[PDB]
DNA sequence: GATTCGTATC
DNA sequence: GCTACGGCTATACGG
């Protein structure tokens, strides 16, 4: 019904650390098989961040949809499994190269049970060694997000290289909060931690503050069409995941930003040439 | 109380070095150390009061300015201060100066709880970046300050072995027969022992015994010495000797251990004694 | 004294131990000296039991002055040797020397160390002779089911992908084709699900697959073998294949399975023959042998 | 040796038809076995009167061939920890194998009173959320050790004391199916001192016709003894200190029974007694609890159960 | 083919089994914190289980979220292992998350699965965070419901230092003294459901399955299984799976109910007047024994019952049975926690009290044991009489005992302090206070 | 299980 | 080609 294959060292990698993503940001990861296009997505259980990676058929060297031979007519299929089960799989072997890595289901009649309701995962390495996995997935119905086109409402288009530093440098242990104030001149984000006094101005939780000012130079393309308030350990990784496929035709390293006001949701959307990237994060409504 | 003075590593590199010998020994021993600024000579203390003491001197002329007043006798004021945070200064500067540097320490007590504005510059390559710091500390009064004495050893009859530097063909032999006890996980107690000169490491348990010994040459100046140590006494010994040329060690029969250490300045020569009982 | 030994290749010995490691660190490690050299058998439950062998020309020197006896059996702690030959043989100017003694029984297995400067000594006291026999974790010579050579690299690769995977079971395939096909899989039960890493056919991996029908002679093609363990027991050999250049897979009909390490200093001496003997779980389940079946044809 | 097992698993019922006892019960789970529908049930009784091959029969008919990847056994053998239960058990929920319409996963959380407090309060949301695939069988001895959101779920299952007629139907199956020679008193005698126990009457069965071949009364008690709990009665309600001391000492010290065993089966004997004032029972507590006190501080001699006789014959006469 | 607690449930909110005052109440609350600027920030919902703790807030959610959310619930999993998560942050990330609740995205947040509270180290976390969420400087805030089941925690570990989330599974041994008592924290306490909503709520789901009973001529003995039902459990939903279970028979099955367990105040009364079912003494000690031992093998239950024996005629009873119960429980405190000591000092009290048990005595309301202000005040003394020690060894030079300070030197010294120093820094008081 | 207060209902 | 250091992981400890 469905085969993808990969047989590209950056293609793999950005796999890997698309899903390790998905799979940090909810613990089992929803995929939708298409016509065009594979889709894997997470949604978050208070329903406050959902990353969505759209692999093109492109992306992948064989791909082979047949719906003809749960689904959803929009043909569409869908199903939920493990994120912790998925990046254990995917993860690069030290000392051994993955050859290929098929991903395949066969939801047919003639199928045994032993491979039905069984996603399908075949890996080969440089020494040739195949090894091949059954992770179990549970059919699910796909809902899509109109935010893609609800606010495609300035936008923020940066160099992910030194905002990914930054991030890097905070911590998502003690700061959580990060406030992307940007203005007509320049554009300043700082990671900072509001502090909470217990009984009589006792510290409950302390406050900390790192902020990094970007002038405009840096800043490719900003068109104010301003203060906005969300968390820091989605963004921190999502944007670690388009650096993961070292690709230097298409040399883009860069994010794109889409927000209105303090209460809509800020979409981050980062590209590659087989690779779509989004994430949703609500925002503090907190005028 | 009024208290300002002012180090250079670069200009001096011995007493500096022992500065840092004498910072990370007592970092490395406990949390928190004494420190009494007498107004010709500065000894860094961590004091438990089984345990081991330190007891460590530092002239005055290590440093370029040592202005200390203060209404207490011979100018002495007394701190407890956070070994970490001036550690933690402490390996900043060092880390100034590994980059390119010659900027100096402008240490001052500005305010019984107290702290020491400890500001410095630093330069990367032609720009000037201030690094300013505040450890908070606090006051030990006078009454509190001749509670603590250094323990005193004698030996009407014991002995002290001269340890061959480290710079010597013996240094690196010896120091590795210091070291060769601790790449042991399950050890706790060393038993030492004197002969007149051999000097060996004993571990005696239930099932298992230790007898490592030192065969090379061995100097003592001018009847057997054994007594039972920690491991982590004597790994602190081992860093001690590791920035020692001068080690003086003594043994006291099932009494204590005193490791002494020296550095001939000349001058006044700055010596760290870690007594052990 | 009655034995003494000495060597300075302080990280072949290291190397060996480290092999013992995996077996517990803090139990009893039993060693034979005899004139072939000298051992360290260990035994965990009695389902899995690990025998180093280090050949007399692996040290220097090897007199064992025990007429006597045969063979000197001593129980000792293992994680102090462990301890002690992790020298590292460092400053190559002056190589630490090893020293192996034992006077015989009530006298201390001795283990000093020369560092040309520094004569440090370590007198491990031996323990009574728990009532065991080595010879129950031992396999058949007539009922071999199958015998597999695999390169250390690939099954080292395929452990460590198991224990990632988390494995809390796992099986073994060995089934011969007459068409000159040989499969060899390692297939194992984790949070995952049904797991299968398949050997390469290719000789620079699968050597010599050769299944048998329990009497070690003949060659059926078409038959499977199968063989559940545990694999906590199939773990230990884990680090053993982490030094191994081939290693001999053999099995019979009593369910033992026997990993030969084939470790490849002195030009005399063969290497460190590291067999590991293991059991097989009885499988009261009877269908899960049929699943296993039916995954390999599909 | 041979492979021949021993009865209690030689013959271990396989069909729900086959487990005695209990007619009440075994019919409702046929019942469900039939229909289909198996509520979530919490099975709770004495040790040995069916509780475990009652599960397991109802499991096996209500899934056919689909046994192998449709229960999940749990037992105390097993780490049940939270981690398992958040992991596993979670796991096992979340499958989405095709059954026949009524039919549902059980889970045989077999032993669930040595269950940890934290896995049964993730239990609770695991039966929670997935309730509409997954079933769970709680089996235990004391319903009391299972936390009461999670008895608030289930239906309650109490399985009773099995009486001395199907216990009498089942031991002569299995002597019908081994060809053994009895005697209704040797039968009887094995009744009387299986105490309703199915597994302890047929290890005695077997124990007798091992060692003896016919089952009488004599091959019986020379081999297994009369239970030590209506020992303890007889000698804790007589009349007079004489005829209770005998009963002590001939049938209860030169046996091989430790005082710490007297003591201990007396407070239980007298907990459950009958026919006995109020006053004099909490009067006879005391007393055995003083002499409990000596023996575990050391003093456990005959001469302490003599006089702990001697003081209940002096509460029973006029205190 | 489903259960009868999930096809029968609420739609709407007049038909969960709930009393009208407690309703009432909830939606105030609610209401109240639903507000700009809420005086109650969190809601702690206590109770039995199934008293309706979430089957109320669920359909209140449904009416009041759509009614304040510029233009349901979000339960909190703890079956959620995030990669990169310690097992310990899964509850402080989704308070970090719920946190933007706000409007144009309002939603209750709903802890129902409480987080691993019966870990030492993540109970800490548990209750830091609540502190926070209560202490929160944020100006606005989502409102926060907490249900907590209380039910006992059965005896599984052996050891004599059990705490108390090893005992009950309560608001007091899951959220400490300043949480409780937090001004910005209301408290609904539930009760179980009576006998009247139950029989009301059991004969819909009767009629409603009217066919299936008829057929199997279930109708005739339908409300002797209501009322029995009823009267023997408080519970919503195993009343209904005991009801499921019964209609989906074919047989005499006796229908069976989980048991409740009998609280410290219920079983210290049932100890001292008697049980209302059973006339037998025995068979209830037994049964509270077998049921409740957790509770009965303890010393704050001896200590209650001699605290509260007082109260049977409020006073009025014989000085002679009152030394024959003191007498008993005094030489129960000798056997060191044997199983025959309770079991003989819980059955001499109701024997006592039985033999003077007539009609017309007003007892009393009873009360918990007064040791734990006992040792606090002894702790107060223990300090005061440290730092007396203190203060007489380094302003003078004099080494005394703690014993002979509590005899002498803690009442005789702060006199001599008052008078040669005061009347003509120290201590010049009674040590830990006058004898009153 | 006890008392006291407060309803709802027959 | 070799070494330092960061990331991964097994193991002892703590309440
Ligand atoms: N009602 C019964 N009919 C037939 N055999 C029975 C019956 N009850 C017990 N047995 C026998 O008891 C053995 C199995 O005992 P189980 O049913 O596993 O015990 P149980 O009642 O679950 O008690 P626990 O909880 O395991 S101690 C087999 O030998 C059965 O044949
Ligand atoms: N009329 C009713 N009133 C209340 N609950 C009902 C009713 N009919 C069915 N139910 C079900 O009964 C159950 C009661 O659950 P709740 O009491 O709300 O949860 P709870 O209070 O947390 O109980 P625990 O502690 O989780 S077992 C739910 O599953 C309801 O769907
Ligand atoms: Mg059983
Ligand atoms: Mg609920």
């Amino acid at each position: 019904s469905f085969k993808a294959t990969i047989t590209e060292s950056g293609k793999q990698n950005i796999w890997f650390r698309a899903i390790y993503v998905l799979s940090t940001i909810q613990d089992d990861i929803k995929i939708t098989v298409t016509t065009n296009e594979l889709i894997a997505w997470s949604m978050n259980e208070t329903d406050t961040t959902l990353c969505q990676v759209r692999f093109q058929k492109s992306f992948f060297e064989e791909y082979e949809f047949k719906p003809h031979e749960g689904v959803q007519v929009i043909k569409l299929y869908s199903f939920r499994v493990n994120g912790r089960h998925l990046t254990t799989i995917s993860r690069k072997p030290d000392g051994d190269g993955i050859k290929s890595f098929t991903i395949a289901v066969n939801n047919t009649s003639t199928c045994p049970e032993s491979l039905a309701n069984r996603l399908i995962v075949v890996i080969e390495m440089d020494s040739l060694i195949v090894k091949e996995y059954c992770p179990q997935f549970q059919p699910i119905k796909y809902d899509p997000i109109i935010i893609n086109l609800k606010y495609k409402i300035n936008y923020i288009c940066c160099n992910s290289t030194l905002l990914k530093n930054f991030l890097d440098n905070c911590n998502v242990n003690v700061t959580d909060e990060v406030k992307l104030e940007i203005n007509v001149h320049r554009l300043s984000i700082t990671a900072f931690t509001k502090a909470v006094y217990g009984k009589n101005n006792d510290l409950l939780r302390n406050a900390l503050s790192m902020s990094n000012t970007i002038s405009t130079l840096d800043l490719e393309h900003y068109c104010l069409f301003k203060s906005i308030i969300f968390k820091l350990k989605d963004f921190k990784n999502f944007i670690t995941i388009g650096p993961s496929w070292k690709t230097t035709q298409d040399g883009n390293d860069n994010i794109s930003l889409w927000f209105c006001h303090p209460g809509d949701p800020i979409l981050m959307q980062m590209q590659k040439p087989g690779v779509k990237l989004e994430l949703v994060e609500v925002t503090d409504s907190n005028i | 109380m009024k208290l300002k003075l002012i180090v250079n590593g670069c200009e001096a590199p011995d007493d500096y070095k022992l500065l840092r010998t004498t910072i990370n020994t007592v970092a490395s021993l406990r949390k928190t150390a004494i420190l009494r600024f007498n107004s010709e000579r500065l000894t860094i203390i961590s004091t438990p009061k089984d345990t081991g003491q330190l007891w460590c001197t530092i002239p005055h002329d290590v440093f370029r300015l040592y202005t200390v007043i203060s209404a207490r006798e011979l100018n002495t004021i007394t701190m407890e201060c956070n070994c970490d945070s001036l550690l933690s200064v402490f390996k900043r500067y060092d880390r100034v100066m590994n980059q390119g540097s010659s900027s100096n320490m402008t240490i001052k007590l500005q305010s019984p709880i107290c702290a020491l504005g400890i500001t410095f510059e630093e330069i990367v390559h032609n720009k000037v970046i201030m690094h300013s710091f505040k450890v908070p500390v606090k006051l030990l009064f006078r009454a509190q300050d001749t509670r603590i004495q250094e323990p005193m050893i004698n030996y009407i009859q014991l002995m002290m072995y001269k340890l061959p530097p480290i710079s010597g063909e013996f240094g690196s032999a010896f120091h590795g027969f210091i070291r060769r006890v601790e790449r042991y996980s399950n050890v706790n107690h060393i038993h030492l022992m004197g002969v007149k000169v051999e000097l060996k490491i004993i571990v005696n348990e239930l099932d298992w015994h230790l007898e490592i010994c030192w065969n090379g040459p061995l100097d003592s100046v001018i009847s057997t010495h054994e007594v039972i140590i920690r491991c982590k006494d004597w790994k602190v010994c081992s860093k001690l000797y590791a920035a020692f040329e001068e080690v003086v060690l003594a043994i006291s029969h099932d009494e204590s251990c005193v490791f002494h250490c020296s550095l001939d300045r000349g001058r006044e020569r700055g010596q760290i004694i870690y007594y052990i009982a | 004294n009655k034995f003494s030994a000495s060597t300075v290749h302080l990280e072949h010995i290291t190397t060996a131990l480290s092999c013992l490691t995996p077996f517990g660190s803090k139990d009893d490690v039993l060693i034979f000296i005899d004139a072939d050299g000298l051992s360290f058998v260990r035994e965990n439950n009695h389902v899995i039991k690990i025998q180093l062998l280090l050949s007399r020309e692996l040290f220097m020197s090897y007199s064992y002055r025990n007429e006597t006896e045969d063979h000197m059996k001593l129980c000792v702690k293992i994680n102090h040797i462990l301890d002690s030959v992790s020298v590292m043989n460092r400053n190559s100017d002056d190589i630490v020397e090893c020293t192996l003694s034992y006077d015989g029984h009530g006298s201390p297995f001795v283990l000093i160390f020369e560092d040309s400067f520094i004569s440090e000594r370590v007198e491990y006291s031996t323990y009574l002779i728990k009532d065991f026999d080595t010879n129950g974790l031992e396999l058949d010579r007539e009922r071999i089911s199958f015998e597999a050579i695999i390169k250390g690299e690939a099954l080292h690769s395929a452990l460590k992908d198991l224990k990632e995977i988390g494995c809390k079971e796992c099986y073994v395939y060995a089934k011969t084709e007459a068409n000159d096909e040989n499969v060899f899989a390692l297939i194992s039960k984790s949070q995952l699900g049904f797991s299968k890493i398949k050997l390469p056919s290719n000789r620079s991996i699968l050597e010599k697959l050769q299944v048998f029908d329990g009497d070690s002679t003949t060659v059926i093609d078409g038959f499977a073998v199968i063989g559940f363990f545990d694999f906590t027991s199939f773990d230990k050999i884990r680090k053993s294949t982490k030094i191994a250049s081939k290693v001999l897979f053999r099995m019979d009909v009593h369910g033992v399975l026997s990993v030969n390490i084939l470790s490849q200093l002195p030009k005399d001496y063969p290497g460190i023959v590291i067999e590991v003997c293991m059991l097989e779980k009885e499988s009261i389940d009877e269908a899960a042998q049929t699943e296993i079946e039916l995954l390999m044809e599909t | 040796l041979s492979l021949q097992l021993p009865w209690v698993e030689k013959y271990r019922p396989q069909v729900l038809s086959d487990i005695v006892g209990n007619k009440e019960t075994i019919d409702r789970l046929q019942q469900i076995a039939k229909d289909g529908n198996m509520p979530h049930m919490i099975i709770s009784g004495m040790p040995g009167i069916g509780k475990t091959t009652s599960v397991h029969c109802l499991a096996h008919e209500l899934l056919g061939r689909s046994y192998a990847d449709g229960v999940l056994e749990l037992n105390a053998s097993d780490d049940r920890g939270i981690d398992v239960v958040r992991n596993q058990i979670k796991h096992f929920a979340q499958k989405k194998l095709h059954l026949p319409p009524g039919k549902h996963k059980i889970v045989i959380l077999d032993e669930a009173d040595s269950m940890t407090a934290g896995a049964q309060q993730a239990l609770r949301r695991t039966m929670e959320l997935y309730s509409n695939s997954t079933r769970f069988a709680f089996a235990c001895n004391q319903s009391n050790k299972i936390i009461e959101p999670l008895q608030s779920r289930c239906a309650i299952l109490r399985y009773s004391k099995l009486s001395d007629e199907d216990v009498l139907k089942r031991l002569l199956q299995i002597i019908k199916l081994e060809d053994v020679k009895y005697t209704n008193d040797g039968l009887e005698a094995i009744i009387f001192t299986a105490e309703g126990d199915m597994r302890q009457a047929i290890n005695n069965l077997q124990s007798t016709v091992a060692g003896h071949g016919l089952v009488n009364a004599d091959n019986v008690f020379k081999i297994v003894d009369s239970p030590h709990p209506l020992i303890v009665k007889k000698m804790l309600l007589a009349s007079n200190l004489e005829d209770s001391i005998q009963i002590l000492r001939t049938d209860l010290w030169k046996k091989g029974y430790s005082s710490i065993d007297i003591v201990t089966t007396s407070f239980r004997v007298t907990k459950n007694l009958a026919q006995v004032k109020e006053s004099v029972r909490l009067e006879m507590i005391k007393e055995i609890g003083l002499t409990h006190m000596r023996i575990l501080e050391g003093v456990g001699t005959y001469l302490q159960l003599a006089s702990m006789l001697a003081k209940i014959h002096k509460l029973n006469n006029k205190a | 083919g489903e259960q009868w607690y999930e096809k029968f449930k609420p739609n709407c909110l007049e038909q969960v089994a709930i009393h009208k005052r407690k309703l009432k109440d909830v939606q105030e609350a609610l209401d109240a914190m639903f507000l700009p600027n809420a005086k109650h920030r969190i809601l702690l919902l206590s109770g039995p289980s199934g008293c309706s703790k979430s089957t109320v807030i669920k359909e209140l959610s449904k009416i009041l979220v759509p009614k304040y959310r510029q233009n349901k619930v979000t339960e909190f999993r703890g079956d959620c292992i995030v990669n990169d998560l310690p097992q310990m942050e899964s509850f402080s990330e989704f308070l970090k998350g719920a946190r933007y609740l706000v409007m144009s995205n309002l939603s209750l947040i709903l802890i129902e699965d409480l987080p691993n509270v019966f870990h030492i180290d993540t109970r800490r976390r548990f209750q830091q965070l609540i502190l926070q969420w209560l202490y929160s400087s944020e100006p606005l805030l989502p409102p926060l419901v907490i249900c907590i089941t209380e039910c006992e925690i059965p005896e599984n570990d052996n050891n004599y230092r059990k705490f108390g989330i090893d005992y009950t599974f309560s608001a007091e041994t899951i959220m400490n003294k300043e949480i409780l008592m937090h001004p910005r924290l209301k408290r609904i306490k539930f009760n179980p459901i009576n006998s009247t909503l139950l029989k009301k709520h059991l004969k819909f789901i009767c009629v409603q399955n009217m066919k299936m009973l008829k057929e199997k001529n279930k109708w005739n003995k339908r409300q002797e299984v209501i009322d029995y039902i009823a009267q023997e459990t408080g519970d919503i939903r195993s009343a209904i799976t005991t009801l499921q279970f019964w209609a989906t028979s074919s047989g005499s099955l006796p229908i069976s109910t989980r048991e409740s367990t009998i609280s410290y105040f219920h079983a210290i009364g049932k100890v001292i007047h008697g049980s209302h079912s059973t006339n037998n003494d025995n068979e209830m000690i037994n049964n509270l024994f077998e049921n409740s031992n957790n509770l009965l093998s303890k010393e704050d239950f001896k200590l209650g019952i001699l605290e509260n024996y007082n109260t049977f005629n409020k006073g009025e009873f014989s000085i002679s049975d009152a030394s024959s119960i003191v007498d008993c429980l005094s030489e129960c405190d000798n056997m060191n926690g044997l199983p025959e000591s309770n079991e003989y000092g819980l059955r001499e009290v109701r024997k006592t009290f039985r033999n003077i048990s007539k009609q017309g005595h007003n007892h009393g309301t009873v009360y918990f044991p007064r040791e734990w202000k006992v040792r606090k005040l002894q702790n107060s003394f223990k300090v005061q009489a440290e730092d007396w020690l203190n203060v007489s060894l380094y302003k003078y030079n004099a080494v005394h005992s703690f014993r002979n300070i509590t005899l002498e030197f803690g009442y005789y010294a702060p006199l001599i302090r008052k008078c040669q120093s005061y009347k003509k820094i120290d201590v010049v008081d009674r040590i830990g206070g006058p004898i009153e």
